[PDB]
């Protein structure tokens, strides 16, 4: 395991298991079932596939050239995310709205998306985005907005770094022997907040039962004693002065008027000292709050 | 040998106490709080959170200074371990 | 409000005994303790019992999914024992 | 408002150690860091830490892409250690 | 005198720069700034700010660390200031 | 590496690679594509080449002549750019226009352009120009104004001396078998204060993000301590002086009034000198700010 | 030999200080700061910014004028590095 | 407004450097200077630096084509140097 | 005595001239202004404006450089001024 570290060897080793994605994912996977069964008038058949929890430049080196990649808003989680449709996604799309069976061959060559083919791009990402918004009101309610859409990979940059840890969810979409497959690309950023939500879905009852949960939780832990720790001084000096240091030693300090409390090194407030039943004592003046 | 220079943080504690979050958020201005060190107890001395000395407060021609009582000893560092 | 850190602990069980058997003890000399298997473990802030909750393991590594809190009732009941 | 240089430095990682290893310290001697490999180093302004980043090479030269500016609680948590 | 049992902090310096307060302020996210020193350089290993030692950086099972090459000489010590 | 330095030796090696600038190329070609196809309504295909960070000279020898040079105006940034229309480009689109269908070879023996092909010239110019804007809004919005028209390299000028380093782009159209060239020339001065901007692209949700991290960072440099050091006295001597100088030795000094506190040699403030609390100090009268 | 008169330019520091940003901005009309050195403290005499004496304000028949305390040392030297 | 002459002068770069190589130096003796080929050269007033201009050669002589003139921002980046 | 470890500055000067301020303000963007050194003659190495060597432009690794040629011989230092 002695091996000598290199840069850009990003073994970003971040396992986790969210259950909560997985479940909105499921409802998202159904809602955008019954929206293309309602559009294209043909009932297709959606397979969520594995959640990868992956390198953004990872992601984006698998993805097919061209490619539709549509920004999206997660208001109000800070940042954007990406819904990825394939070619032939989109070919088999237009096809079936256009008077084609579907029966003939896909051919993807590798084309720009026309104005057309952008306009049935932009009604099935309005369903998607509908139907995902739909999904997870069940967890959290949020607003979606589309923003733009993008050929490339280039083209979104959606994360600060290529290097930055990323989610992706593919669905697998049939309808009768025509393939084609679909993603949701979100950042880790955009739901770190919520990790601890979209770990675990343990929850049904939970409207006023979450805020009874937090003051039980609060009225509880409100019996836990601390480690107050007031650093009367600080004296600066070297290990010379150290090893040869003796008792009786006087070593100069400048004088505190404050005296900060802190708990393992946490400061807590700013006190004055004294003396009061025979015990040194804090009068405190202000409390370490940002 | 070479770490004869070796710039070190010496820290010197007033005293702890034992309390809990209710009264702790409860502090207000002015508020006083004790610690259970004695007055005229020699303060502690404390280097990256271990001990190593205990010294007192002293007037030192108007400059307040840590006089070290004495040196810590593997024995009494266990004994308030 | 504050940002403070706090040592979390989790305990197995509790065991009332006097020291005959604690100076009996030896590597291999059976021990039982109050909890019986199956029920949660406590979780204690501070040494603060708060919360019982199940253990799992995930990842090779010991946690405790958190099952309820506590009330004083159940607390006072624990402690009278 | 001001055009004042400063010195930044890129710091890798910490290490909380004794100075046992440090005597023991020889050329070839293996050291771990606080830090895990994969994680932003820390952008540090006359010694104060402001920001996280990663590290690339470029036209075989060290650099940093600044990912993040920090915060209070992310700097205390740090420092708590 | 072998008072010794010291705890110290460790710090591995990656690079640094001399840079002003208008290009700072100019950096924004995802910024990347080259440092002066060169890529494959042994990096800086500071106590408390002071150096001793220069290493090159190195993984052990996922952890940072260096592999020092050379450490104790002051010859140096009036270039680096 | 031992060899005689001899003027007229511009080894400039500024080598950057502007992500930015490439990304604004290819929405630039995109809008010149769509607005080619609008006026000759003809589908061309542009290519965008490698962008050459090159002296102006050794971009202006190898400018076909004649040719057509369009200055433009960078508003608000200080400067002008250019814009190359090769004569086959122009040959090409005035031949689509007026009823050749370009079937035929293409004759370029070099000759003016007449006033019709003058109006052509600024007819694509114009689309041009406002493709090339509509494509810098997304990084950053700008005005493009239209200057004149010259024929030849050193009708243009485009920088204070022939050695400026500067940028060009170049775009390959090509429409059924006819080929054609046209440039993007903008001095590397134009771009200096954006060149932050034009290295990086990855930043897509900075409208009032940026502000955030701005104000972020000026909250989190404000902690960082400096350098004062307050020069008191200004001696001149000698290298001799120096060699026989000897403590106890008195050196006139002309009596400062005003001392100057400085970091790292930066001045930073000016003040007067004084004693308080034992040690030395200084009361600032004014700091140093242009 | 030939370099015995070569112009050299010698400068005295008042003293130095540890302060930062927000205060150096807020420093205003009439505001006073202090300096590391102690009045009476022989000041530093620096050539290009390095040590060369240290050297005393003396009156000198209503001409104040900096009379040499002591000539640096290269012990000196590495004690102030 | 007045019409006095001035000797200009145009600096090639600078050097900072210790007495070492000074004495050291000799018929062939290789010597850097702080400024890169390629970028203008300075043109000074009296010796006060106002521009910066590349080098050309007419009439086999020597000339100075004036790129830009100097501001305080660079003119103070020079300065700490 | 051998209180030798000074830094000094070295600067070389391309060529001088002396011209007046009417002109100097007709000098404009682009400007060129030949110098009164034809070209090929040695540059003059200063110290603190004090010269003490001449050589000619030289690039050693697209770093500035001079070849020396002569250094120390003030006889000739009555016609310069």
């Amino acid at each position: 395991d002695i091996r000598p570290y290199d840069p850009n060897t990003q073994r970003r080793v971040v396992r986790e298991r969210l259950q909560a994605l997985e479940i909105i994912n499921e409802r998202f996977a159904r809602q955008f079932r019954m929206g293309l069964f309602n559009l294209l008038r043909r009932s297709p058949d959606i397979t969520v596939g594995a959640i990868r929890i992956q390198p953004y430049h990872e992601f984006a080196r698998n993805l097919p050239v061209p490619t539709n990649l549509n920004l999206i808003h997660l208001k109000p989680l800070r940042g954007t995310g990406l819904v990825v449709f394939s070619p032939s996604l989109v070919f088999i799309a237009v096809d079936n709205l256009f008077g084609g069976d579907g029966r003939f061959p896909t051919k993807v060559e590798g084309r720009e998306f026309t104005h057309t083919e952008q306009r049935v791009i932009n009604r099935m990402l309005k369903l998607a985005l509908e139907g995902y918004s739909d999904a997870w009101k069940a967890i959290n309610p949020l607003e979606v907005e589309y923003v733009r859409s993008e050929m490339q990979v280039k083209f979104t940059n959606i994360t600060t770094s290529p290097n930055d840890i990323v989610v992706n969810t593919p669905f697998h979409v049939e309808i009768g022997n025509l393939t084609g497959e679909f993603n949701i690309c979100l950042p880790f950023s955009m739901i770190e907040p919520l990790r601890e939500l979209l770990v675990n879905p343990p929850l049904e009852n939970s409207r006023h039962e979450d805020q009874n949960w937090r003051d039980n939780l609060v009225r509880q832990v409100q019996h836990s004693e601390l480690e107050l720790v007031a650093n009367f001084a600080d004296i600066p000096l070297r290990l010379s002065q150290i090893l040869k240091l003796k008792p009786g030693d006087v070593l100069p300090i400048e004088k505190p008027d404050r005296i900060i409390a802190h708990v393992d090194g946490v400061p807590v407030l700013t006190s004055q000292y004294g003396t009061v039943n025979g015990q040194y004592a804090l009068r405190v003046e202000h409390l370490i709050n940002p | 040998d070479l770490i004869m220079d070796i710039p070190v943080k010496l820290t010197v504690e007033l005293g702890r106490t034992r309390m809990t979050i209710k009264e702790l958020l409860r502090l207000t201005q002015g508020s006083v709080v004790a610690l259970d060190g004695l007055a005229g107890e020699p303060l502690d001395i404390l280097i990256n959170g271990y001990l190593i000395a205990q010294g007192e407060v002293v007037v030192v021609a108007d400059k307040y200074g840590v006089r070290i009582t004495d040196i810590i000893t593997p024995s009494e560092r266990m004994r308030r371990l």
